[PDB]
């Protein structure tokens, strides 16, 4: 694509300047086009990768509920066109990020903490067109997000301690994919309180630094449970 | 919508 | 261009609609679209017009300066490279608003609110043209920032109230055109001086409504002269 | 670097 003239590490340097900048639609577009040279991703790179694109699709989710909110508060076709826009350009989104993790970060990443990395961003953009779709092709991405997030837990639970800070995000998650896309609080709880537990019992492992980044996870999952018991 | 705590930046 | 197809009145909701979502970009292009029908603007219009493209070229700013900063404190291109890729797209920006305010918004507009409103407009975007210009070409540029808005000077005290907020606001900007752009710090000061005590003399002759209008741009003036003075 | 105020939204 357009990025395909810019070395590697000039792509990884301007992702980094993008960022300092909030310019995350470029944060995301350098990101591409690094992953495009068909190099494995570093930890900081994968990190790159994930925070541009949450960032880009965290403006059209935002966008799109409001938009969403007046039309069902009107129910001519000006805001049902504009919802559509905007759902479009959030789908495409969510198809570039999916492109890139099938083509070919995730059947290159055959460590623990990278594959782990891939696949809950698998089941999280498949989670961002599960909350925009509307009947059967609904359960078809619904069943794609669980199937990603299961086999990352699935390594998880067996590659990694229960703080590491990837598990822990996975789990938070795959809790919240389970209250309001599968409609399933009571999993969606107990995931929440076992993470929780089992990684409370962890801390007394952990460095003053990695301490910090564990229980900072923790205290989302906590959130959550607030809210829901 | 009332929206839960995810992983990441909390962009939307 | 790419609205041509749509209906004015359905851009001019759509715009909207793109406000509330703070789909600045997406509100921009719909008002273009909307100037680009030939009809002249009405005040909510024009003010969601300004809107739109201030929300979009501040982005810009901001990125720039960031951007610049990094830059400074540096003296590979990458750098250079994405300051000046950030900077080309905002002089895109001004460019495409001075465009429609020359074809054909400033001649159309006869009325002093929405001619001083419009040379308003050109003053500011080039004001932001001249804040990334860099030898004479940035002479000539903030000569044409000093014309527009002397000319709306001139139209605003003959035709306008002392607390008129268009008014007031042309002012605001103009006074921090002269303090950091012509580096005329005195003229600066005077001008909001002399506007701020106008406004204050006048206040008497408003509504409750109009008051609250004319004081929250009279602290704008006050909060530059306690900085600079 | 230190922004004055001018009119409308403060969007930088
Ligand atoms: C501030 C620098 C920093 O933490 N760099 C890293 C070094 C090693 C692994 C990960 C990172 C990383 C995590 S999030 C992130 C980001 N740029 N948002 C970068
Ligand atoms: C909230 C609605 C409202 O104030 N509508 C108006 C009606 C008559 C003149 C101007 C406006 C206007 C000023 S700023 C603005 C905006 N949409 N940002 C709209």
């Amino acid at each position: 694509g357009a990025m395909g003239s810019m070395e590697r590490a000039s792509l990884i340097q301007k992702a980094k300047l993008a960022e300092q900048a909030e310019r995350y639609e470029d944060m995301a577009a350098f990101m591409k086009g690094a992953v495009e040279k068909g190099e494995e991703l570093s930890c900081e790179e994968r990190n790159l990768l994930s925070v541009a694109y949450k960032n880009v699709v965290g403006g059209q989710r935002a966008a799109w509920r409001v938009l969403s909110s007046i039309e069902q508060k009107s129910n001519g076709p000006e805001v049902r066109e504009y919802r559509e826009k905007v759902e479009t350009e959030l789908q495409g989104v969510c198809d570039t990020v999916l492109g890139l993790l099938d083509s070919h970060l995730i059947k290159e990443a055959g460590d623990a903490e990278s594959r782990v990395f891939y696949l809950k961003m698998k089941g999280d953009y498949y989670r961002y067109l599960a909350e925009v779709a509307t009947g059967d092709d609904k359960k078809r991405i619904i069943d794609s997000a669980r199937s990603a997030y299961q086999e990352a837990m699935d390594i998880s639970k067996k590659e990694m301690p229960p703080t590491n800070p990837i598990r822990l995000g996975l789990a938070l998650n795959f809790s919240v994919f389970h209250y309001e896309i599968a409609n399933s609080p009571e999993e969606a709880i107990s995931l929440a309180k076992t993470t929780f537990d089992e990684a409370m019992a962890d801390l007394h492992t952990l460095s003053e630094d990695s301490y910090k980044d564990s229980t900072l996870i923790m205290q989302l999952l906590r959130d959550n449970l607030t809210l829901w018991t | 919508k009332l929206m839960f705590k995810t992983e990441g930046p909390d962009s939307d």
